[PDB]
């Protein structure tokens, strides 16, 4: 499954 | 609502904590009551939203995918109409996160946002929970419309008014790629998406200062991650 | 309750279906709705019972303890009474769980248990949310006692109708240990008890099959890697 | 902190 937007970290 | 007698600094506040106590419930109850006070947020602010709604809404599409794969499984094989019946409790409280965000944005965030980065952040946002509806919708045309429409205006701002390693330009470009290859059936448009906004965000790295920079190729590794996989 | 309309038979598979999707706040209320048919539990049932509530209260309690860390610096340093609020209001949660899970062994779980497996169980679980509320307590020394006695009972039947290695006798020592160390300040009958538990299991285990023998023997290295903690 | 009993896997 694709990779969406992190929170950062 | 029930925040309504708290302080907004003390809802901030509060939200805080809750992300440091891993409570993303509470975080997104905090951070709706701080919304709902109806003062614009800031970029933390706007962050912490996301935050916690992004928590909360990932840990349902997560248990959703697990039952509908128990309940795909089960239509080929003994049956009962219980893994339907709780698949569809979970979807039904996702849906009902998703509306909530989506409630706060119309009511009245994106229409009060006129800087380029709290208008784009707001809009990815829409797309980003319409995506999460279209993820479970069988009404799934206007819905995977609604989101890409959203991600649209998005980008059309973004490019205008952003440099191409903005973290918001790049974090939006990469999920309206995912948008395409995942909800509408285009991994070529995701493809070249990815590709364009990785090169142009490249080009652009020489500008930045160190923490700018490990801000932003953080977030095309993930496009480079992507384009891995689909090619 | 929300839960006397759906059948009993229902509840459990649904309890199996949100441990498999980590929605464990589902699964505790699915858990407590088969305990209200009013029918006994078996094994299997008495051991999703407490997965569920030890998933709810472990994420209450690491919650509580990183709000009672802030706080505690704050009191030494800047002040405001958010971070005493909001530890308050995740203690208030967590203690409306242990008295959920109080009550459902009350009425009447523990009183129907007539086999040492299930009264054992119920007794121990009894102790170990009179321990969670010893936790946060601060009054604290009758819900000490209450801890206290149910494991005390526990351990009286255990000695008695229980091998050495069965995995609740072993577990039920375990968590007396633990009250002793960290409840009761009684570290050197914590070490006594793990010492004596450890060694009377390992003299049995050659009674077990491979099977019995891996289960008894994951369960005596916790009280090994707390020996090497204590001492 | 002393390890506790734990859920079986
Ligand atoms: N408490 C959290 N999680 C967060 C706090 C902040 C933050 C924002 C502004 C100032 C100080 C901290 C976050 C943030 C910032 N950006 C943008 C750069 N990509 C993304 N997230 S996130
Ligand atoms: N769905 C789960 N988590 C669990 C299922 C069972 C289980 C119980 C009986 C039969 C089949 C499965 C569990 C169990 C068993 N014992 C006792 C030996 N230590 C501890 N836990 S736990
Ligand atoms: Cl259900
Ligand atoms: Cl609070
Ligand atoms: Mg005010
Ligand atoms: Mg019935």
């Amino acid at each position: 499954r694709s990779l969406s937007e992190r929170l950062m970290q | 609502g029930a925040m309504g007698s708290m302080e907004r600094a003390s809802l901030i506040q509060k939200a805080k904590l809750a992300e440091q106590a891993e409570r993303y419930e509470d975080m997104a109850a905090f951070m709706k009551g701080a919304v709902e006070k109806g003062e614009e947020l800031s970029c933390e602010e706007r962050n912490l939203l996301s935050v916690a709604y992004k928590n909360v809404v990932g840990g349902q599409r997560a248990a959703w995918r697990v039952l509908s794969s128990i309940e795909q499984k089960s239509n080929e094989s003994e049956e009962g109409p219980e893994v339907r019946e709780y698949r569809e409790k979970v979807e039904t409280e996702l849906q009902g996160v998703c509306d909530t965000v989506l409630g706060l944005l119309d009511s009245h965030l994106i229409k009060e946002a006129g800087d380029a980065e709290s208008r784009v952040f707001y809009l990815k946002m829409k797309g980003d929970y319409y995506r999460y509806l279209a993820e479970v919708a069988t009404d799934k045309k206007r819905i995977i419309d609604s989101a890409r429409s959203a991600y649209q205006e998005a980008m059309d701002i973004s490019k205008k008014e952003m440099p191409p390693t903005n973290p918001i330009r790049l974090g939006l470009a990469l999920n309206f790629s995912v948008f395409h290859y995942e909800i509408a059936n285009s991994p070529e448009e995701a493809i070249s998406l990815a590709k364009t906004t990785f090169d142009e965000a490249m080009a652009d790295l020489h500008t930045l200062s160190e923490d700018s920079y490990k801000d932003s190729t953080l977030i095309m590794q993930l496009l480079r991650d992507n384009l891995t996989l689909w090619t």
